[PDB]
RNA sequence: GAGGUAAAGCGAAUGAUUAGAAGUCUUGGGGUUGAAAUGACCUUAACUUAUUCUCAAACUUUAAAUAUGUAAGAAGUCCUUGUUGCUUAAUUGAACGUGGACAAUUGAAUGAAGAGCUUUUAGUGGGCCAUUUUUGGUAAGCAGAACUGGCGAUGCGGGAUGA
RNA sequence: CCUAAGGGGGACUCAUGGAGAACAGAAAUCUCCAGUAGAACAAAAGGGUAAAAGUCCCCUUGAUUUUGAUUUUCAGUGUGAA
RNA sequence: GGUUGCGGCCAUAUCUAGCAGAAAGCACCGUUCCCCGUUCGAUCAACCGUAGUUAAGCUGCUAAGAGCAAUACCGAGUAGUGUAGUGGGAGACCAUACGCGAAACUAUUGUGCUGCAAUCU
């Protein structure tokens, strides 16, 4: 006999962390989500109300919907050979914000103000990120580092 | 009644031990792994012999009993029976399982004996003794070496007896007073925890 | 320090425990006496569960018991100490500080005896501490008490032997 | 020979609660179900009247939570009471109605909503709801947090639930747990509570008891025996101290004999400050040193 | 009048385990 | 961000599991110390304590590799103040806006016979093989899954010969 | 299968161990301490739950009405369930 | 800086055993007419702040403490693994190449930080 139910397969992944069950901190209950926010989606397996389908666990959405205890969370899924829209009514609980959107937009301030400063100063100033690139050149001092010679090791048990 | 081993050689099925899940198993062939004087002190054994293996295999329970026996009778034969503390290393938890005992419909079989899976460099044997008992102990463990299929090696352990320090360090932290006896085992002091009952335990502690 | 007025050993509660084997009008009558004593009305307890063997069935009214506070319950603990003419064991404190006794016949207490009634043995226990426990039982900040603070076997011994001139044996 | 249980194992697999609830001081299921705001109304924060009873005190605070802690908006204590009046039995259920008032009328001072929004301004002792004003802001609204302490007809509490109820304050509740409810005629008694409003339960055991026992009469209320205050003129000094409530209900903070600066100095002064790591490996080697003497 | 309430959850007891015979 | 497989662990929970040592007033028994004591002794067996050997697809604190969700701007960021019957104690917010500022390094790489969209219809709906993961089975040129690449549908050079 | 074993609120805290109390003993009832859940939650198993979701008490019928949106299986059809 | 009320993170805060704690606070503490709840004013309810106490709570310090937390020329570039070969080996399995890379172990350090309001030698 095949077994296919909602919650099948989720022995692990809606457990709650090791010394972390019981009662829901409250800063869960006191963050405030807008419409077009983006919110990691975790399962908490203590509040089976709201709760997201197994699928959703550890997916990132926008938020489009807010009522009285819940968000509605725009994700897209694979269905096939294209993406469909999927509405999912989710309790704040299992929702928390992403953590993405600051690194952004803190990238998006850092390159304002050295933009105006550049243009304060009337000179240039070039904000396009790079990928590290190959080291230059350089001179290892051996005052007090003088090479030790290393050798290959013979075979030994130790047991 | 029970098939070649051949049959068995390989780890080819995940460990299917005794649980919950399968309860009408068979016993063990081998019940005692401490044979020999298994109550002397650590200081009456300073020798150790290995018997390693060199194979990803699995071995039955059958020949781990054949074997024990074989080594236990020898060495008690030509060195006496308080020469000696064999430990065997390996115990056998994996149940094997036969079909037949139609066709291949509802082909899950019945246990039908056990064995232990062992990999490359696992002990299988381990043979306490004094030193002028190594030609002894040895020919005791490769007589044994004829009991297993595979390829498996003697190797003289560096340790003193069943101790995970060398033979060295462990005269050293004798001398210092660092280690007590436990019956057949000893018990090494610590630098951590209540001082009181560290320096109740170990009287004969030179601290530095 | 040590001799400090707050620290001073003082009885808690004391508890009458009557445990007919069975359930009726015997019982009734047990939870009168135990009403007669101590002028409250006690309280019947049931069977936790079935024991062929004793003749009692799962949440059959087996028992009743009665707690005390106060004056009432020091007159009933040297009406009860009366019987006993001053003489427990060592083996009767608790290593909590809390000791008991049995009584046989509770006509030896002092009470007038009914025929319809009859005679009821009983069980006394008494419950000791120092002021401050309500730290252990109020709702809000519930905590601990500390070691020194504790009742133990000797402390209740001694008091015991102090404020009765009583003997505690140790058969 | 029993297992000893605990071990280290079971210290590591210990998980300990929050903080505050180890501490036995929040109920954490309650602060969630009186805290939690609606999502859709985003910033818009709930007001809790939280009310604690100490040994000596009654602390009644308006507070709001957010994510760094609790933020207090007004607070009124019962040791404020002497500067409007009322010297004596600072934790009657009349000085928790006082205490109520005051700190009603203090957040109603600090919002703006005094003339608007007065409130009950002739105590009957009927049970009534601050209504909001057609055509203008509606009353500031506030729910009640009695943490801990368990809810009883005639509790402490309550008073001061009527009595931020009746400074202005719209506190939503049912009079069923009022002293002078008749929970067997489903009706409030206004009378009995209008005389526990004014002190009028401890006037009559003033008057009850002065009568049977003079003696526990001059030790339980020697206060009021020095002051020449009898029963009959509690009311007034009720009365008055509403009054006065209502006429200044600003906060006027203690003048400190002292600095902050000379506090924390007299503090400094006591409490014992860890020892240095080499100061207790040198305990260490003393203790092992010492303990040679017991070798046999 | 008053009795006991059932402190304890063991609802499909009837009996005890440690009550072993002949210990 | 998510995960709970590999590995690892068991003087960490659960479950399995070898050996001694020291202790205890329910020790589980045998003998004698005994008038008997249940109060010692010799013993085996129980537990307790600190150790010891070995394990788990349906155990687990920890915890990969590979694989996976989202973001990397002009539909962006910031400033001011318009609309509502929603919301706030509110002049608070929510959503949608007017007006203004930030100009080509307009905010990573690489590529892009360009991107996007629609209608209509064929054949097919027996599959099989190789590496790796993997289940049943003693195994099978056996049966069954995962990912990819192939044969089928495909000639050419090699493997003599061979999907 | 359940008028509660549904809903709300309140109070309390289980499995088990130790030490004690007449009959009473391995098992009756009473007391204290310890007790991270080692219990209980209708029924398989997994997850979840401790001033509770467990035990007990009080009041109830939200197991109600009108129909939309959404999640799973999915053709993004039905049905069931949420 | 201490203390209280309300908290955020939720053990660097827990657990065990000792010792100390000025001021205020908190607390234990005293009583039962009243609202209220109990077998029991023990809990809960109310009253007094009056008769007493830091004994306990609470707070701080101590411990080659348990636990917890952090760090690393610790173990270990080990186990494992992505990718590769007309590599080795009868096989089981193993070596090498380009990459990623643990857990246990060992050692050391630390043992709540902090927001709002009020108050204090
Ligand atoms: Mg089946
Ligand atoms: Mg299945
Ligand atoms: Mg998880
Ligand atoms: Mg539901
Ligand atoms: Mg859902
Ligand atoms: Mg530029
Ligand atoms: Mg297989
Ligand atoms: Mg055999
Ligand atoms: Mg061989
Ligand atoms: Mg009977
Ligand atoms: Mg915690
Ligand atoms: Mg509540
Ligand atoms: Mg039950
Ligand atoms: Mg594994
Ligand atoms: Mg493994
Ligand atoms: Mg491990
Ligand atoms: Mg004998
Ligand atoms: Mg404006
Ligand atoms: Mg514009
Ligand atoms: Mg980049
Ligand atoms: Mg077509
Ligand atoms: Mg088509
Ligand atoms: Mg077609
Ligand atoms: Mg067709
Ligand atoms: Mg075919
Ligand atoms: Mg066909
Ligand atoms: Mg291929
Ligand atoms: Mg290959
Ligand atoms: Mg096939
Ligand atoms: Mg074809
Ligand atoms: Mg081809
Ligand atoms: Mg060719
Ligand atoms: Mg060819
Ligand atoms: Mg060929
Ligand atoms: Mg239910
Ligand atoms: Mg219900
Ligand atoms: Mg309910
Ligand atoms: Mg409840
Ligand atoms: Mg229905
Ligand atoms: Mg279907
Ligand atoms: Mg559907
Ligand atoms: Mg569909
Ligand atoms: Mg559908
Ligand atoms: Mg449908
Ligand atoms: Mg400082
Ligand atoms: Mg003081
Ligand atoms: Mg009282
Ligand atoms: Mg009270
Ligand atoms: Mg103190
Ligand atoms: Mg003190
Ligand atoms: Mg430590
Ligand atoms: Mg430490
Ligand atoms: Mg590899
Ligand atoms: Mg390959
Ligand atoms: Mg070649
Ligand atoms: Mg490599």
């Amino acid at each position: 006999g095949k077994s296919r139910g909602y919650r099948s397969g989720t022995r692990y992944a809606f457990q709650r962390d090791f010394k972390k069950h019981g009662a829901i901190p409250l800063s869960t209950y006191l963050k405030v989500y807008k419409v077009g926010d983006i919110v990691d989606i975790k399962a908490n397996g203590s509040i089976q109300k709201g709760m997201p389908h197994k699928y959703y666990h550890g997916k990132t959405g926008i938020v489009y919907n807010v009522t009285k205890s819940s968000v509605g969370v725009i994700i897209n899924k694979v269905v096939g050979n294209r993406y469909i829209e999927k509405r999912v009514n989710l309790r704040v609980e299992h929702v928390k914000h992403s953590a993405c959107r600051q690194e952004f937009l803190n990238r998006v301030k850092s390159n304002a103000a050295k933009k105006r400063e550049a243009k304060a100063n009337g000179e240039t100033v070039y904000l396009k990120r790079q990928a590290a690139k190959p080291r230059g050149s350089r001179i290892i001092s051996t005052e007090g580092n003088i090479p030790q010679t290393l050798a290959p090791v013979a075979y030994e048990t130790f047991i | 009644a029970r098939r070649p081993a051949r049959c068995y050689r390989y780890c080819k099925n995940k460990p299917y031990p005794k649980s919950r899940y399968n309860r009408a198993v068979p016993d063990a062939k081998i019940r005692i792994y401490d044979l020999g004087r298994k109550k002397a002190t650590v200081d009456e054994f300073p020798l150790c012999i290995h018997l390693v293996s060199n194979e990803l295999e699995q071995l039955s329970s059958e020949a781990l009993e054949a074997a024990r026996i074989c080594a236990n009778k020898y060495i008690t034969k030509v060195s006496g029976r308080d020469s000696f503390h064999l430990r065997v290393r390996v115990h056998p938890f994996h149940v094997l399982r036969i079909n037949k005992m139609q066709g291949m419909r509802g082909a899950w079989g019945k246990p039908h004996g056990l064995a232990a899976r062992v990999s490359i460099g696992q002990i299988i044997m381990s043979a306490r003794t004094k030193d002028s008992n190594k030609d002894v102990v040895i020919e005791g463990l490769r007589r044994a070496r004829y009991k297993f299929p595979g390829q498996q090696k003697i190797i003289i352990s560096k340790k003193w007896g069943f101790t995970p320090l060398n033979r060295d360090e462990y005269i050293a932290k004798k001398t210092n007073g660092e280690v007590i006896d436990d019956g057949a085992y000893v018990k090494f002091l610590s630098r951590k925890g209540n001082l009181e009952a560290n320096l109740q335990q170990f009287p004969n502690y030179q601290y530095s | 320090k040590s001799q400090n007025v707050m620290r001073e050993l003082r009885i808690e509660k004391l508890v009458l425990n009557i445990c007919v084997g069975e359930s009726g009008d015997r019982l009734t009558r047990a939870a009168k006496v135990l009403e007669q004593l101590s002028g409250q009305t006690p309280v019947q307890s049931k069977a936790r569960y079935t024991v062929r063997t004793f003749g009692i069935r799962r949440n059959e009214k087996i028992a009743v018991h009665v707690t005390v506070r106060g004056p009432k319950a020091e007159e009933i603990l040297e009406r009860g100490l009366k019987v006993k003419e001053y003489q427990l064991r060592s083996k009767n404190f608790s290593a909590t500080g809390n000791f008991g006794f049995g009584i046989d016949e509770h006509i030896d207490l002092g009470i007038k005896y009914d025929p319809s009634i009859g005679i009821y043995g009983m069980d006394f226990y008494v419950v000791m501490g120092r002021a401050g426990a309500r730290v252990t039982r109020r709702k809000r900040a519930r905590s601990t008490i500390g070691n020194s603070h504790k009742t133990n076997k000797e402390d209740t011994i001694q008091w015991f032997k102090t404020r009765y001139d009583a003997e505690v044996l140790d058969k | 020979m029993q297992k000893e249980f605990r071990t280290s194992a079971y210290h590591s697999r210990f998980q300990t609660p929050f903080r505050r609830r180890q501490e036995g001081k929040t109920d954490y299921y309650q602060r969630k179900r009186l805290v939690t705001q609606h999502k859709a109304k985003y910033n818009s924060p709930k007001y809790r009247l939280v009310v604690r009873f100490t040994n000596k005190d009654i602390i009644a605070q308006i507070v709001s939570a957010h994510i760094t802690g609790d933020v207090v908006f007004t607070a009124a204590y019962a040791h404020e009471l002497p500067r409007y009046g009322i010297k004596y039995g600072l934790t009657n259920w009349s000085a928790a109605y006082a205490v109520g008032l005051l700190v009603a009328r203090r957040a109603l001072q600090k919002l703006g909503l005094d003339e608007t929004y007065t409130g009950v301004e002739e105590v009957e002792g009927e049970f009534e709801l601050t209504e909001a004003v057609e055509d203008g802001p509606r009353p500031f609204k506030v729910f009640l947090d009695i943490g801990l302490q368990r809810t009883t007809t005639g509790a402490r509490v309550f008073g001061v639930l009527k009595g931020a109820s009746d400074g202005g304050l719209y506190v939503p509740h049912s009079p069923n747990r009022f002293p002078g409810w008749d929970i067997e005629a489903e009706e409030l008694d206004a009378e009995l509570l209008r005389k526990y409003i004014f002190g009028g339960h401890v006037a009559e055991y003033m008057e009850e008891l002065l009568d049977d026992d003079e003696e526990k009469y001059k030790s339980i209320f020697k206060n009021y025996i020095e002051e020449e205050i009898e029963s009959e003129d509690v009311e007034e000094i009720y009365a008055n101290a509403h009054e006065a409530i209502r006429a200044d209900p600003s906060f006027k903070p203690t003048e400190k004999k002292f600095t902050k600066e000379q506090y924390k100095a007299e503090s400094k002064k006591y409490r014992q400050q860890k020892l240095t790591r080499a100061e207790r490996q040198a305990k260490v080697a003393k203790k092992i040193a010492e303990f040679k003497a017991q070798q046999e | 009048k008053n009795t006991s309430s059932k402190k304890s959850d063991a609802a499909p007891a009837s009996a005890d385990p440690a009550k072993a015979k002949k210990k």
